[PDB]
């Protein structure tokens, strides 16, 4: 309760860093998420090691909303 | 020929004159035209009388007024401080300077334009500077009573006025500082007219 | 969940949208105890009982 | 008496107050008056305000907090603390021959031209505040760094906000 | 019913209608017709001699002001700002302008639930009275504030 | 001799610690992104061609509203005194606009508004008959 | 090449080129580049060219 | 006498860097719009100005939302204008939809062409009274 | 085990590294009871509850 | 919880500010700033006159200074001289880097936790005052300590 | 260079002696990983990881 009512107080600075409609593209649909990762090195067994650069993967594919989301549904 | 000194109420009229430098002593009202190329770093004039000349150019220049003359001056000149304790008016083209002290006491009409790097203004009383037409990057301004002074500022502003001091800048400083102590006043005074006018940024909001 | 104002839903989203000629707004979407909307400018929360 | 906005920028009738009110002894009220006016005085007091003074040789400093003195992400100045200005004024009474310097320094985030221009803002505000103090303009020089020289980490919350200040040096001869 | 609260929160009407009869009766004007609330202050009280600035004691009615209009619930509020005529148009109505700048600042410091503020200066370009003897000691110098009550 | 350092404020809360600590990372993300993306596409104009400021614009405001368009441009346009109208047509997606400030005059806060717009509708103004032109993106 | 305006007058300008040059400019005279001048402003730093163009103060 | 502070001021250090980073996002924000952001020239428009004439200063109120050209007819003939079309006509009409109370048909036309655009657009001559619709190709 | 962190992991070694463009990195590895880091050229130990 | 120490262990806030209140006392120079931590000690209650030879009385002073260093915790501390102008460039340098090196060496001996000591001494090249009538009795000729605290 | 995903580790335990010396050690300790630099002129001190595999 009082984290909760604490937030409730700083409100407008919240959505004013975490709002996502100005990144939200033209179609009205949401743009995927990307993870990014550096300096990848795996040993799976003797005489067995891999060595990579740079890794990126897709988390979640784009796809349509009505509505840009906000932080209600990530922090209350 | 290199000096000048003039006492006897007369008229002098000259023109296309050479010289490297030389000193003007000029008395009785002498209503005096001169339209050469002449530089020189003092002049003096009793006062009650008009003075004309037209080029001037030299590395360096100092005058103080003591009566109450009207002078007008044309050409590039390097100033480096004027004082005022009459009924004077003054008048120049441009200027290219970097420091400049200006006191004024009793009433000085000053009408400058040019350059300046470094500005320090004193007003005592009844003292009307229209330094418009005059940028001046660094601006430092100090106003008593009864004082009038339109301002060019260009990056930074400080100006200080007592009580019934008007201080008007016909431009927005990147950085601005005003302070009225009694009955102060300082006011942008703009068009609001030209179509590419600029507003306040987060350096600019200083509040009266 | 059917819902018929004259506001501006803007929290959890919708499947079916329509407005009237004269602004009133109706949606249809999955339950939800509670909205949000905006009114002026002002953003507010409505509870949503009976569930 | 006094007037909360500086007094209009005039100088203090306070010692003549002071023994004034208590006659109302000639030397309590002298005591009184050099009780207050001592310059260790001053220093705590300075103390017992957010102020913070360094002497080292013949060169001193005076440290200002950025945020308890200024409004946020403001050019312009509080005027609740005012007592800690006025005390500022009364010290540099005493030496009126030193040149001056005065330095901003702010933290860590946003964009590195747009803190140097706060810097330039808040140390010119201060200049011309003293200037209008009554210093000629000629003894004094401003200057606004970015976050280059911190006297704490970045990275910690009090450490920021330890560092965000505001600096004046000045020297004897 | 201790949930869903019985009114807006700070709301008492007793208080509100004594401040209004207090500030009448201290002269500043306040007015409502419909649903719209007037206050007029004279600016004699507030600023000095054609001055952009304000004396120590003017933030005490400031606050009195402030704390009325945080009773209220509303959307927009206009503030202009009228004075007499002494040396031109233009100055005239860039004194008005930095007076409400400033008001208008320091009310959106204090907790004016608001949602917009404009603020205007006409100087003398519409008088109000044909008596204009008096410089700012005239009734006619003075600044304006406008609103009204939304739901 | 007390001993003390200048900043000495209320206590804070570690949740707003926690929050500013990733407050910080994700707008100095935003700052480079900022900078990468003007470096690879040089900007050619500005709206202020199309939105000239003129006289009785510098009636100044100050704003809070993170809501619709519609009516927040229409009140702009009443206080202004200029004729309103809408071309094109609104879509049945709302178009939301959140803005906070504090003395900005109405062609910088029109201009920051067109701008908050972007694609979805734009804005003109035309001061030789007072008119406020707010425009729809019309497309497929 | 880019000119730009100093210090302004009524009836008399001073002018800046992008190599330095300097110019004491009044209403009749013919600048390179822009052509013609015909009017100066003091309330605005904008001068127009018969050729057609604007010049203003530096940045 | 008493000059209170703000009541909603950031008088923590938490809130004062929260309250910075608003302001640097903000601005990275807006310096990202600017960049993004595509404008169009007034010198080059394609929006048919006002025919300023005093047959089209009439106030009306007006629904519709289907095909334009019985739609443009009927305004020609309220306008008491000559009316006439130049093309061919598309399978699937243009339509539009317009619901309006008081203004003008000078805007209503502005509007109708507005909407219009690639498809076909619209010209005026007060010479002769007279209105044309051209098709595209 | 997956460990967040960013200082340097030394006793029990560890199958799977990763580190982030800003300095933070994370390592799969086996389960244990302790850890011994390098913090800033001085050796730590770090206990595990929970196991 | 009862596993790990409530605190590190040896420290107690009282006894740092009264052993530094006690040392300004004595009259070395100590200074806090931030994180930033400096002192200052002459010459003459180190060494003789301009002499690389520690007083053997010295050593109780040397042993509280550590005793206060090793309280905090730390990664660097630098040592450096400052000295009068004597004979040369060279001599003042030498001597100098040989006192630093020398009260260095002791303090590393000393149980002090820092992972980097880093000494030198610059003569008479950055005087700290402009009065130089003394000699090693001067107070621009010292030696003096700076150091970051550790987190 | 670029850091391997294997760090580098160095144990360095002396006394009083010059920092060329410390430079001179420490790119013995590090052997064939990496190597130290020194430009005077420039006032520039570097190390270059090892290109390998």
């Amino acid at each position: 309760k009082i984290i909760d009512e604490q937030l409730n107080k700083q409100a407008r600075n919240l959505d004013a860093i975490y709002d996502f409609n100005s990144l939200v593209l033209e179609h009205n649909i949401l743009p995927p998420v990307l993870l990014e990762g550096r300096n990848t090195l795996n040993l799976a067994d003797a005489q067995s090691i891999r060595i990579s650069d740079r890794t990126y993967k897709v988390a979640k594919q784009a796809h349509f909303i009505t509505t840009p989301p906000t932080w209600r549904q990530y922090l209350w | 020929l290199n000096r000048f000194r003039y006492e006897g109420a007369g008229v002098v009229t000259g023109n296309n004159l050479r010289t490297s430098y030389l000193d003007l002593y000029l008395a009785n009202e002498g209503t005096t035209r001169l339209a050469g190329n002449i530089g020189l770093q003092k002049l003096e004039a009793v006062g009650n009388g008009v003075t004309q000349i037209n080029g001037v150019s030299s590395r360096n220049l100092q005058i103080v007024l003591k009566g109450d003359p009207k002078v007008l001056i044309s050409g590039f000149v390097n100033l480096r401080q004027l004082d005022m304790y009459g009924k004077g008016t003054l008048s120049l083209y441009w200027i290219k300077s970097d420091t400049l002290t200006i006191r004024a006491k009793k009433a000085a009409k000053i009408q400058l334009a040019g350059i300046v790097n470094r500005l320090d203004v004193e007003l005592w009383d009844f003292a009307q500077f229209k330094g418009k037409y005059l940028r001046a990057q660094r601006s430092f301004v100090k106003t008593h009573d009864k004082s009038v002074a339109e301002i060019s500022a260009v990056n930074h502003q400080s100006s200080l006025a007592t009580d019934a001091s008007d201080i008007y800048y016909y431009n927005l400083s990147k950085t601005r500082a005003d302070f009225m102590a009694f009955n102060g006043s300082v006011l942008d005074m703009r068009e609001w007219g030209q179509s590419d006018l600029k507003d306040f940024d987060r350096y600019n909001k200083q509040f009266p | 969940m059917y819902v018929r104002t004259n506001l501006t839903i803007l929290s959890p989203g919708w499947l079916a949208s329509m407005t009237s000629a004269d602004g009133t707004h109706a949606y249809e979407m999955q339950k939800s105890p509670v909205l949000l909307v905006s009114w002026h400018g002002k953003v507010m929360q409505l509870k949503v009982e009976g569930l | 008496c006094f007037h909360p906005p500086y007094n209009n920028f005039q100088p203090d009738r306070r010692a003549v107050k002071r023994v004034g009110v208590d006659t109302g002894g000639g030397t309590v009220g002298l005591v009184a008056s050099i009780y207050r006016d001592s310059k260790r005085k001053i220093i705590r007091d300075l103390q017992k305000q957010d102020i913070q003074y360094v002497e080292y040789g013949d060169t001193r400093t005076l440290i200002i907090p950025t945020d308890k003195y200024f409004m946020f992400s403001s050019p312009r100045l509080n005027e609740i603390c005012y007592p800690g200005l006025n005390n500022v004024i009364r010290l540099l009474n005493f030496y009126p021959q030193s040149t001056i310097y005065v330095a901003g320094f702010t933290d860590n985030v946003g964009s590195r031209s747009h803190k140097r221009k706060l810097s330039q803002a808040q140390a010119e505000t201060m200049m011309t505040f003293l200037w209008a103090n009554g210093i000629a303009a000629k003894r004094l020089k401003a200057e606004g760094y970015g976050d280059k020289n911190a006297i704490s980490d970045n990275a910690i919350i009090h450490g920021s906000a330890q560092n965000r200040r505001i600096e004046i040096q000045w020297f004897t001869s | 019913v201790p949930k869903l609260p019985c009114r807006v929160d700070g709301a008492c009407d007793a208080t509100i209608i004594k401040m209004m009869t207090d500030l009448n009766k201290k002269g500043i004007k306040v007015a409502s017709v419909g649903q719209n609330y007037l206050i007029s202050i004279p600016a004699s009280a507030l600023f000095a001699d054609q001055s952009p600035r304000l004396n120590w004691a003017s933030y005490s009615l400031l606050n009195e002001i402030a704390a009325f209009l945080k009773q209220f619930r509303k959307i927009a509020i206009t503030v202009t700002s009228y004075s007499s005529k002494y040396v031109s148009v233009k100055r005239e109505r860039a004194l008005t302008l930095a007076r409400s700048r400033v008001v208008s600042e320091y009310l959106w410091s204090q907790g004016v639930d608001s949602r917009i503020i404009f603020t205007q200066g006409l100087g003398s370009d519409k008088p109000i009275t044909s008596y204009t003897l008096g410089g700012d000691r005239s009734p006619n110098a003075r600044v304006e504030i406008t609103f009204r009550r939304a739901v | 001799m007390k001993f003390k350092k200048p900043p000495i404020n209320n206590p804070s809360d570690d949740a707003t610690i926690k929050l500013a600590e990733a407050a910080v990372s994700v707008s100095d993300s935003m700052l480079e992104m900022a900078k990468v993306e003007k470096v690879i596409t040089p900007p050619s104009k500005d709206n202020t061609l199309t939105i000239p400021n003129a006289y009785n614009l510098q009636a100044r405001a100050s704003v809070d509203w993170s809501g619709p368009i519609e009516e927040l441009t229409a009140r702009i346009a009443k206080a202004a005194h200029f004729r309103f109208r809408v071309l094109g047509k609104s879509p049945s997606v709302p178009v939301l606009i959140s803005i906070s400030t504090k003395d900005e005059s109405l062609a910088e806060i029109l201009r920051d508004i067109d701008y908050q717009a972007g694609k979805k509708a734009s804005i003109h103004v035309y001061p030789n008959s007072q008119v406020v032109e707010l425009r729809y993106a019309k497309i497929y | 090449i880019i000119y730009y305006i100093q210090a302004v007058i009524p009836g008399r300008a001073w002018l800046i080129g992008s190599n330095g040059s300097t110019l004491t400019v009044r209403e009749g005279s013919k600048i390179p580049g822009y052509g013609m001048v015909k009017l100066i402003d003091s309330l605005q730093g904008r001068i127009l060219t018969s050729s057609g163009q604007v010049i203003k103060f530096s940045q």
